[PDB]
C-alpha cells in the first residue's frame, strides 16, 4: 500500500484484501506503524515533503481505475474527477469514504451520460452497497449545479433533467 | 388457555406413559402409578389456573416465567432477549410459547 | 443430562409436591426420585419443542438481571405481554433462562 | 506420520 | 500458423493438463476423523482477448499496433481459463475402497492466465478486419 | 483562547480492593452481576445512580468505567465497595487511580481534514476508509485526538482536566485555520 | 486459498515475452530478431 500510495498509483484497503488475507485492525496498525517509521528514516535521512501523497482519501485517482471496471468512456471518467474534485466542497459528505465519493459521482455521472448500467451493477462491481449508493446520489442530486461540469452541459452533451429525481 | 391444557395434558400423558417401566422395574405395584396421576390430576385443578379433563443484594403466588435463552444482546439501556421454549404462570394463568422477544430499557 | 427449570412451574411444584408424599410414605428410594424427575425434566423439554404453536412478547422495564452458572435471570416490572391479539399487563415478572448448549 | 497430502495423477 | 496456434493449439494445451488433483489423506489417529479429501482444479475452455493493455493506474484499454510501438509497449491480448473446482470427501474405512462424492461445492468463472502476444494482422489483431481507409485512420501503413 | 470549554463523557479508574474474591459468589448474590468465565475473567456489575460499570476481578483488582466527573467515580467506587462488604468480604479501599479520561466537544465548524492531515503530517494519521475521523496525536501533554468533518473533537488519553483542557486550546488554533465554505 | 495467488499469470507473461524480446527459446538462440525496415523488400 506504501508503494502504491507513494507512486501516486495508490490502491485501496479492499485492493490489498483482496489480495493479501489480512485482517482490518492489524493491517491498519501497521500501516500506521509504517508510516510513522518512514517518517522518522526521512526526517533521519533525506527529508521528503509530502505533497499529498500519503493523502487519505486520494480519490482523484481511484475514478479512472473504477470507471475502467465498468467499461465507461472518457467524458464519464473526467466528469466523475469533476465531480469528485466539488463533492469537497460540499460538506454534507466530506466525511464519506472516498470509494463511496467515487463511487456515487460515477453513478452520477452514469445517470447524467444515459449509459445503460444500473445500481445494482455498480455495486457489484465495486463492492459497495446499493443502498449506500442510492443515498449518495439523493444526498448529491440536491447539488446539481455544482457537480456536473459548466462545461458539459455549456456544449450540450449532457443536460441537467436526465437525472432522475428522488 | 385451551393450548396450553392440552400441553399440560401430553405432559401427564407422556409422564404417565413413561414412569410405568421406572415403576415396575422397581418392582412397586401398578397401583402406584394410577394413584399419582389421580392426586396430579386433583393439584392441577385446585390450582385453579388451567383446565384439565382427567443494600444491593438478592435475597407459587408469583408471576415468573421459566424459558431457554438463544441469545441475548445489550445496548446501552435497551435488552434484546430472544426467549424460546418456556412456560409463564402470569396472573395465576399458565401459557405456553416457542418464541420470546423481550425488550426492556436499562435505568 | 439436561437442564432443571421447570420444576418451579405449576405442573413441576405439582408433582415434586407429590413425590414427597411417596418418599414419606416409604414407597420411591432416592436414586428412584431424582431419576424420574430427571425423565421428567426429559419429557417436558422434549414435548414443549415439537407439538405447540402459541407465541409471546414481552415489553418493559427491568429491574435487576443476572448471569451466573449458565442462566439469565430478569425481573422485568410495569411490563405488558402479548400472546399470538390478547394483552396482559404484568406488575412484575421473572424470567430465568438457560442456553440451548447440551451439558455433561 | 501418514503424508497429509499426495499428488493424483 | 500463428492463427492455427491461437485457434486450436492453445485449447489443445490447456486440455492435455487440464485436471490438477490433490488427494488429502485422513491422516487420522483415531477413527474419529476417518475422512479423506480430494480437491480437484480443472481448466475448461479458454478465451483469448482482442489486443489491450492495462496502465499503471490499473484502467485498461484496447491497445492498437501503432501505440504499442510508440509507448515501448507489448502488443499482447489476455487469456482467461474456465476453471471448475471439485472438492471430493470419501470414508476413510481400512479395507473399504474409498469412494469419493461431491459435498456440492462445484463453484465455477474465468480467471486470467496471461498475456499472449498477438502477431500483426492475424485474426485476433485489429489491423485484419481493418480497410485501407481504416489502416490509414490508424497510421498504419497498407 | 476558546469561547467552548469540552465536557466529559467517560472516566476510566481503577481501585485495589486489596483482597482475593470469590467471583463465583459477588455473581450469585449481587443483584447486577455477570460472570461468564469462558467469555471473560471477571464480574461485570454495573448500578443506576452513577451510570458507571465496574469489572470485578478475583484478584481485588477493580476497574470503574462510564463516569462523568472524578467525584462520580470516586462515589461509585465506594459504593461498588460497599456492595463487597455487605457481601461478605473483607475489600479495603486502598488507592483510586484515575487513568482514562474522554472528553467530547464542538468547535461548531467544518473542517478540512485533508489539509490538516497534510500540514500536520508528523503527528496525524487519516484513513477516511477505515475510520472517517482524524487521529491527531499530540506529544504534549499525551492526548489522543478524533477529528471529524462536523467538527466535533473527542480527546482521549487524559490523567486530569488540565492535560485535556490544554490539549483543546493548542489544537484549537491549529483547527481555526482550516475551514469548510 | 486465493485464486489470484494461486494463478501467477505473470509466468506466462514473462515468458513469453521475454522469448520474444530476446532470441532464446527456452527456460535456441536468434529465433526471435529484429525486423528489418530498411527496404520494403528487406
Amino acid at each position: 500500500l506504501i508503494g502504491c500510495r507513494r507512486a501516486e498509483v495508490a490502491r485501496t484497503f479492499k485492493e490489498i484484501q483482496s489480495l493479501i488475507h489480512v485482517k482490518t485492525k492489524e493491517f491498519g496498525k501497521t500501516l500506521n506503524i509504517m508510516k510513522n517509521i518512514l517518517r522518522g528514516k526521512s526526517e533521519d535521512g533525506f527529508l521528503k515533503i509530502d505533497t499529498d501523497n500519503m493523502s487519505g482519501a486520494q480519490n482523484l485517482t481511484y475514478i479512472p481505475r473504477f470507471c475502467s471496471h465498468l467499461g465507461l468512456p472518457m467524458q464519464v471518467t473526467t466528469s466523475a474527477e469533476y465531480t469528485a474534485k466539488k463533492c469537497k466542497e460540499i460538506k454534507e459528505i466530506a466525511g464519506k469514504s472516498p470509494i463511496t465519493i467515487a463511487v456515487v459521482s460515477i453513478y452520477l455521472n452514469i445517470l447524467l451520460f444515459q449509459i445503460p448500467i444500473t445500481a445494482a451493477k455498480v455495486g457489484q462491481t465495486l463492492q459497495v452497497t446499493e443502498g449506500t449508493i442510492k443515498s449518495g446520489y439523493k444526498i448529491l442530486y440536491e447539488h446539481r449545479d455544482k457537480l456536473v461540469d459548466p462545461q458539459l452541459i455549456a456544449n450540450g452533451v449532457v443536460s441537467l433533467d436526465n437525472l432522475p429525481g428522488v | 388457555n385451551a393450548e396450553a391444557s392440552r400441553v399440560y395434558e401430553i405432559i401427564v400423558e407422556s409422564v404417565v406413559n413413561e414412569v410405568r417401566e421406572d415403576f415396575e422395574n422397581a418392582g412397586i405395584d401398578e397401583q402406584t402409578l394410577q394413584d399419582l396421576k389421580n392426586i396430579w390430576q386433583k393439584k392441577l385443578t385446585e390450582t385453579k389456573v388451567t383446565t384439565f379433563s382427567w443494600d444491593y443484594l438478592i435475597s407459587p403466588d408469583e408471576n415468573l416465567m421459566l424459558c431457554l435463552y438463544d441469545k441475548v444482546t445489550r445496548t446501552k439501556a435497551r435488552w434484546k432477549c430472544s426467549l424460546k421454549d418456556g412456560v409463564v404462570t402470569i396472573n395465576r394463568n399458565d401459557y405456553t410459547f416457542q418464541k420470546a422477544q423481550v425488550e426492556a430499557e436499562w435505568v | 443430562g439436561y437442564y432443571e427449570l421447570y420444576r418451579r412451574s405449576t405442573i413441576g411444584n405439582s408433582l415434586v409436591d407429590a413425590l414427597d408424599t411417596l418418599i414419606s410414605d416409604g414407597r420411591i428410594e432416592a436414586s428412584l426420585a431424582m431419576r424420574v424427575l430427571e425423565t421428567f425434566d426429559k419429557v417436558v423439554a422434549e414435548t414443549l419443542k415439537d407439538n405447540t404453536q402459541s407465541k409471546l412478547t414481552v415489553k418493559g422495564n427491568l429491574d435487576t438481571y443476572g448471569f451466573c452458572d449458565d442462566v439469565w435471570t430478569f425481573i422485568v416490572k410495569n411490563c405488558q405481554v402479548t400472546v399470538e391479539q390478547s394483552v396482559i399487563s404484568v406488575d412484575k415478572l421473572r424470567i430465568v433462562a438457560c442456553n440451548s448448549k447440551k451439558s455433561e | 506420520l501418514r503424508r497429509k497430502t499426495r499428488q493424483l495423477k | 500458423s500463428f492463427n492455427q496456434f491461437v485457434d486450436y493449439t492453445l485449447q489443445d494445451i490447456i486440455c492435455e493438463d487440464s485436471t490438477l488433483i490433490l488427494e488429502q489423506l485422513a491422516q487420522h489417529t483415531t477413527e474419529s476423523d476417518n475422512i479423506s479429501r480430494k480437491y480437484e482444479i480443472s481448466f475448461g475452455k479458454i478465451y483469448v482477448t482482442k489486443p489491450m493493455v492495462n496502465e499503471s493506474d490499473g484502467v485498461t484499454h484496447a491497445l492498437y499496433p501503432q501505440e504499442a510501438r510508440l509507448r515501448n509497449l507489448t502488443y499482447s491480448s489476455g487469456l482467461f481459463v474456465d476453471v471448475k473446482k471439485r472438492t471430493y470427501e470419501a470414508i476413510d474405512v481400512p479395507g473399504r475402497e474409498l469412494k469419493y462424492e461431491l459435498i456440492a461445492e462445484e463453484s465455477e468463472g474465468k480467471v486470467f492466465i496471461g498475456r499472449l502476444p498477438i502477431m500483426l494482422r492475424s485474426k485476433n489483431c485489429y489491423l485484419s478486419e481493418a480497410t485501407e481507409s481504416d489502416l490509414y485512420k490508424l497510421k498504419e501503413c497498407p | 483562547t476558546s469561547g467552548i470549554v469540552p465536557t466529559l463523557q467517560n472516566i476510566v479508574a481503577t481501585v485495589t480492593l486489596g483482597c482475593r474474591l470469590d467471583l463465583k459468589t459477588v455473581a450469585l448474590h449481587a443483584r447486577n452481576a455477570e460472570y461468564n468465565p469462558k467469555r471473560f475473567a471477571a464480574v461485570i456489575m454495573r448500578i443506576r445512580e452513577p451510570k458507571t460499570t465496574a469489572l470485578i476481578f478475583a484478584s481485588g483488582k477493580m476497574v470503574v468505567t462510564g463516569a462523568k466527573s472524578e467525584d462520580d467515580s470516586k462515589l461509585a467506587s465506594r459504593k461498588y465497595a460497599r456492595i463487597i462488604q455487605k457481601i461478605g468480604f473483607a475489600a479495603k479501599f486502598t488507592d483510586f487511580k484515575i487513568q482514562n479520561i474522554v472528553g467530547s466537544c464542538d468547535v461548531k465548524f467544518p473542517i478540512r481534514l485533508e489539509g490538516l492531515a497534510f500540514s500536520h503530517g508528523t503527528f496525524s494519521s487519516y484513513e477516511p476508509e477505515l475510520f472517517p475521523g482524524l487521529i491527531y496525536r499530540m506529544v504534549k501533554p499525551k492526548i489522543v485526538l478524533l477529528i471529524f468533518v462536523s467538527g466535533k473533537i473527542v480527546l482521549t488519553g487524559a490523567k486530569q482536566r488540565e492535560e485535556i483542557y490544554q490539549a483543546f486550546e493548542a489544537i484549537y488554533p491549529v483547527l481555526s485555520e482550516f475551514r469548510k465554505m | 486459498f486465493n485464486m489470484k495467488l494461486a494463478i501467477n499469470a505473470k509466468t506466462i507473461t514473462s515468458g513469453l515475452k521475454y522469448a520474444l524480446a530476446t532470441g532464446n527459446w527456452g527456460e535456441r538462440a536468434g529465433v526471435s530478431q529484429v525486423l528489418n525496415r530498411y527496404t520494403y523488400s528487406s
